[PDB]
RNA sequence: AUAGGUUUGGUCCUAGCCUUUCUAUUAGCUCUUAGUAAGAUUACACAUGCAAGCAUCCCCGUUCCAGUGAGUUCACCCUCUAAAUCACCACGAUCAAAAGGGACAAGCAUCAAGCACGCAGCAAUGCAGCUCAAAACGCUUAGCCUAGCCACACCCCCACGGGAAACAGCAGUGAUUAACCUUUAGCAAUAAACGAAAGUUUAACUAAGCUAUACUAACCCCAGGGUUGGUCAAUUUCGUGCCAGCCACCGCGGUCACACGAUUAACCCAAGUCAAUAGAAGCCGGCGUAAAGAGUGUUUUAGAUCAAAUAAAGCUAAAAAAAUAGACUACGAAAGUGGCUUUAACAUAUCUGAACACACAAUAGCUAAGACCCAAACUGGGAUUAGAUACCCCACUAUGCUUAGCAACAGUUAAAUCAACAAAACUGCUCGCCAGAACACUACGAGCCACAGCUUAAAACUCAAA
């Protein structure tokens, strides 16, 4: 089997459940937690579960994290303005940490549907081109126009062969 | 091996594969310098007819050419292919018969 | 890639198969090959006739009239298609060929009166 | 008819096992060919029966005549039945993993026309037992008296949802991508219902192969999977 | 992979090799038509003809298109900002160089060190730094991430200069390779150049020629190729007799050969068939007995969650090493430690983590000296059968002696215990190691030493097993 306690981190189903998609301004983010204490282990469960996703969702958020150099767990998030937001994390379960981020610096579902339907406006259904791009290759393909002399010969008046 | 471990080697990295007497080529032409015989290892006893020609790339190699009879002579122009010949040892090219020099096998 | 000099422009890129064309308006340098690279592709026309008996066009007017806008050039097909659409004028030489025409079949009409 | 080969004794059928000394008959039985070996001369002979609704067996026979070892595997099967549990009456009620000895099996719980896609011993052995549905993946050594050994234990230590809604006393619930949002429920505690739900478990710590997770992420790339194959 | 064949007298396990599937090229045999797509092996040398003009002279273009894959992290993103198009007053958009920042193929660690690879100051100058086992530096291989992009354009990376006289433009040729398209037509369409324009030019391109390489559709008569022991669909009669021959693997052939040759019949595919070659598909598996975890301890960038010892002094009873205690099981990291007294004295508040650092350890042998009762490898002498006793006896060396030196850790017994035998099974986490046999405790390279060497450790050929 897949090694490891809970493998279905490592699968790209469980990366892309993240729903945290950090606004353009944070650059860093800094998970400061301790490795014992019951006060800190929802921080413990957050670095174990959710950073994974956090950075799939933000490839080039810079993430790093600190073990045992506080009494008590944290979050910072370096904005590119210069401003620091600081979030404790006492008593807070991994869900909790993972809704309040999303609260205070993750953009909203109006925002990544303005993105998605940007993105849409890329693909024009009316351009013809490779199938890497397009949906057709070419007009042929279109039912009531002529179709590929490939698949059905055209007459020999439309043929240059015959008309030299 | 653990995780890291498999992290640090990486992926499996297949050796290369190993080029045969035709030098991963479908057939080679060759000079006949010598025809002869050569004995099966021995749970098999024959006189298989074998040549040694000179190929196109300068090396010297044994052949075996199938069929019943041929007209093999020094000089002549040949083409070999791979395959093994199972009884004899070492003798990995087979002449082909029907092209240059070698004719196809006569009827009965 | 960096040309020498050289523009964007809104020309017929060719495809389909033997005897049987196809077109796609694109803006693209004029350096490049004619089915090569290009920066958008700005609609289609089909020149054979449908089961209709129609000449299909598409035109995206907006990336058009954007790139325009952006100091393109047009080729002289492209121009007698914008033409014949109405977002240009006729193009003089569709109405000096029709002229022409005009007077030629004018000819020919002479001709078999004067048989 | 011919067995999985021309020249193979695997796969053929034997008829109906004969009327036992009990004085029960048999004629809703069929009986297949799993292996037939030469022990040094006498034959060892690996046969299995079923009347297709989820009564099964095998049997090991050995004599010094091919008939007679046929016949008493054949007669020590129908004394020896399985009754294999099938979910609708097609396919099994959920995946099963296990390891008979170095005979590693992983059988697939399939929707209705999936077909048999299973090692030829296995279809035998279902269509015998009345699978119409199901995947099966045999790794290890492939060994035909452990595979049979293996099928038969996992098909037998197999929950029905009836079993799990009495275990959990809770409403087993189905959903189907072909029906939409529709909640179907196909089993229910015969005695009350737990008020409490169930623990909504964030990451479950289950076991998964990576061969799963491979083909479902596409990172697969047999030329041997999903090949056209004649109907099972 | 839905798998299959093949190691044995037999079963099981492990493990390689091969079979079945899909493509591409070449070869044998065969081949009717129509449409379409694709089309030197070679960065070897090229006969010949064409491939760039336009235009009232200036200019502009010939820096493009077309070609090839030799070399190979100039291709991508951001910052800045030329040239170019249009605004044409720029405002500014579009496009895109040079420069700055980041990212960017594969194999080899037997390539482990690079050798100036940094920083600070206006400069003078000052500091000694910079990269690297998380792979620097180096060698080898390869066009790439394909609406396309990069590189090159006879060679000397470049091209003032030199070799020298250039098809990697189209058509065509010689040589070479298993590899082999016509020395057609037209600028009618689209694209490019030029012109104010009518227009002109273009081996781009368009329309044709050749070719079962491929796809599509046919066919009025018209079918071939391979195969038929098992894997794997399908043999009649003769010939031959371990010969001739055949096989992808296992194997067949010695007078009844379904396995060779002919013949008959059948099977698969079919204008193809399928011989060779090359790709397509590879480690979340293991390490007592099959390849792979037995010297000991400490540190180590990081990762994890499991936070009767020893040494030194003395002393000694039975007869130098220590009866009883010891039926004890203690001390130490291991090796080891068992007479008595005294003095020092037995690391560490998590775990894992050095070949390369430091300590030990046992292993015999050398270098200086010294002692020499006894024993004794070698070296001599004595006695013995009928190659004496190798073996018994005597003597004496090196040496024996004394100094001075050279899997770990943390949990569980819940499950179906569990290939087999060993030693009841498993989990979590980390490190090391292993991917058929032999070549090979090997060769070469490197390090260490140095009479013998030790560590790391391949390749070619061969096999279907081990
Ligand atoms: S692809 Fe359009 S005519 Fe064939
Ligand atoms: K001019
Ligand atoms: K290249
Ligand atoms: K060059
Ligand atoms: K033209
Ligand atoms: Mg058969
Ligand atoms: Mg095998
Ligand atoms: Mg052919
Ligand atoms: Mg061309
Ligand atoms: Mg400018
Ligand atoms: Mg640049
Ligand atoms: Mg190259
Ligand atoms: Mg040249
Ligand atoms: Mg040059
Ligand atoms: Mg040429
Ligand atoms: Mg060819
Ligand atoms: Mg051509
Ligand atoms: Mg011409
Ligand atoms: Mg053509
Ligand atoms: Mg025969
Ligand atoms: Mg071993
Ligand atoms: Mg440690
Ligand atoms: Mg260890
Ligand atoms: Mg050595
Ligand atoms: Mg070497």
């Amino acid at each position: 089997p897949m090694k490891g306690r809970f493998p279905i981190r490592r699968t790209l189903q469980y990366l892309s459940q993240g729903n945290v998609v950090f606004k353009d301004s944070v650059k860093v983010m800094t998970v400061n937690y301790n490795t014992h204490g019951e006060l800190g282990e929802g921080a413990r469960k957050f670095v174990f579960f959710n950073i994974p996703q956090i950075q799939y969702k933000n490839p080039w958020v810079q993430i790093m994290m600190f073990k045992n150099m506080t009494p008590s767990p944290f979050l910072r998030f370096y904005l590119d303005s210069g401003e620091q937001v600081l979030v404790d994390v006492e008593t807070k379960s991994n869900k909790e940490i993972m809704e309040h981020i999303r609260k205070i610096l993750g953009k909203n579902e109006e925002t990544l549907r303005e993105e998605e339907e940007e993105k849409k406006q890329l693909s024009h259904p009316a351009n013809f081109g490779p199938r890497k791009y397009c949906l057709r290759e070419c007009i042929c393909e279109v039912e009531g126009q002529v179709p590929c002399p490939s698949l059905v010969p055209l007459p020999k008046e439309m043929r240059g062969k015959y008309k030299a | 091996a653990t995780l890291n471990q498999m992290h640090r080697l990486g992926p499996p990295k297949r050796p290369p594969r190993k080029l045969g007497p035709t030098e991963g080529r479908p057939q080679l032409k060759g000079v006949v310098l010598c025809t002869f015989t050569r004995k099966p290892k021995k749970p098999n006893s024959a006189n298989r007819k074998c040549c040694r020609v000179r190929l196109s790339t300068g090396r010297e190699a044994v052949c075996f050419i199938p069929g019943e009879g041929h007209t093999l002579q020094e000089h002549q122009i040949v083409l070999v292919e791979g395959g093994r010949t199972q009884d004899l040892p070492g003798v990995k090219l087979t002449v082909v018969r029907g092209k240059y020099d070698c004719g196809h096998v006569q009827k009965k | 890639k960096a040309y020498r000099g050289g523009h964007l422009t809104i020309r017929l890129a060719l495809g389909g198969c033997t005897n049987r064309p196809f077109y796609r308006i694109v803006a693209a340098h004029n350096k490049c090959p004619r089915d090569g690279r290009f920066v958008e592709q700005l609609g289609s026309y089909d020149p054979l006739p449908n089961s209709h008996g129609e000449k299909l066009v598409a035109l995206n007017l907006d990336r058009i009239r954007h790139w325009i806008g952006c100091g393109a050039h047009l080729s002289k097909p492209m121009e007698k298609l914008l033409g014949l659409a109405g977002f240009f004028p006729l193009h003089p030489m569709m109405i000096t060929n029709a002229e022409r025409l005009r007077r030629k079949r004018a000819r020919e009409v002479l001709l078999a009166s004067q048989k | 008819e011919r067995g999985w080969s021309g020249n193979s004794w695997g796969g053929i059928s034997l008829g109906p096992p004969d009327p036992g000394p009990c004085g029960e008959t048999y004629e809703d039985f069929d009986t297949r060919i799993l292996e037939v070996r030469n022990v040094f001369k006498s034959i060892r002979v690996l046969v299995a029966v079923g009347n297709g609704k989820g009564a099964a067996g095998f049997s090991i026979g050995k004599a010094t005549d091919r008939m007679d070892a046929f016949r008493k595997a054949k007669n020590r099967a129908v004394h020896h039945l399985h009754y294999i549990e099938r979910y609708e009456d097609h396919t099994i009620f959920h995946d099963i993993s296990l390891r008979f000895k170095r005979t590693h099996i992983k059988m697939k719980k399939q929707p209705k026309g999936y077909g048999l896609r299973c090692h030829r011993a296995i279809i035998t052995i279902c269509r015998l037992i009345g699978i119409k549905d199901m995947y099966a993946k045999v790794s290890g050594s492939i060994n035909m008296l452990s595979l049979t050994q293996g099928l038969f234990r996992g098909l037998s230590r197999q929950e029905t949802h009836q079993q799990l809604a009495d275990k959990k006393g809770l409403h087993v619930v189905e959903i189907r991508e072909e029906c939409g949002p529709l909640p179907i429920v196909v089993a229910s505690p015969r005695g009350p219902l737990r008020k409490d739900p169930e623990p909504e478990d964030e990451v479950p710590d289950v076991k998964l192969d990576w061969e799963d997770v491979k083909t479902a992420q596409g990172m697969k790339r047999s030329v041997w999977s999903n090949l056209k194959r004649a109907a099972t």
